[PDB]
């Protein structure tokens, strides 16, 4: 029992640090998706100045 | 070599244009013409021709 009882607060420590390296990960993708706004504002008024 | 501006914020949302105009920009169907048609433009005839 013991040793399950500190496992477990070791597991809850680990779905925390998890949840961290995921926010990292959300970071990133959340500035790549902000430059990908970017970009298609360049592609639709490169749709218009291509003409 | 249509004049496709953008519109929209996404795919075929484009009208087209189009111009034709220089100095032979006279009569005619295809083409201007010959003599006529498209010098009238260019060339008009009240040179000594008209009388």
């Amino acid at each position: 029992m013991r040793g399950q009882i500190r496992g477990l607060e070791m597991a809850s420590k680990n779905s925390q640090d998890g949840i961290s390296l995921i926010q990292t990960a959300e970071g990133a993708l959340t500035e790549t998706h902000a430059i990908l706004q970017r970009v298609r504002e360049l592609v639709v008024q490169a749709g218009n100045t291509g003409t | 070599k249509n004049l496709v501006f953008q519109i929209g914020a996404n795919a075929t949302q484009q009208i087209s244009v189009n111009i034709e105009d220089m100095g032979a920009d006279a009569l005619g169907i295809k083409e201007a013409d010959g003599s006529i048609a498209a010098l009238h433009s260019v060339n008009d005839l009240d040179v000594t021709k008209f009388a």
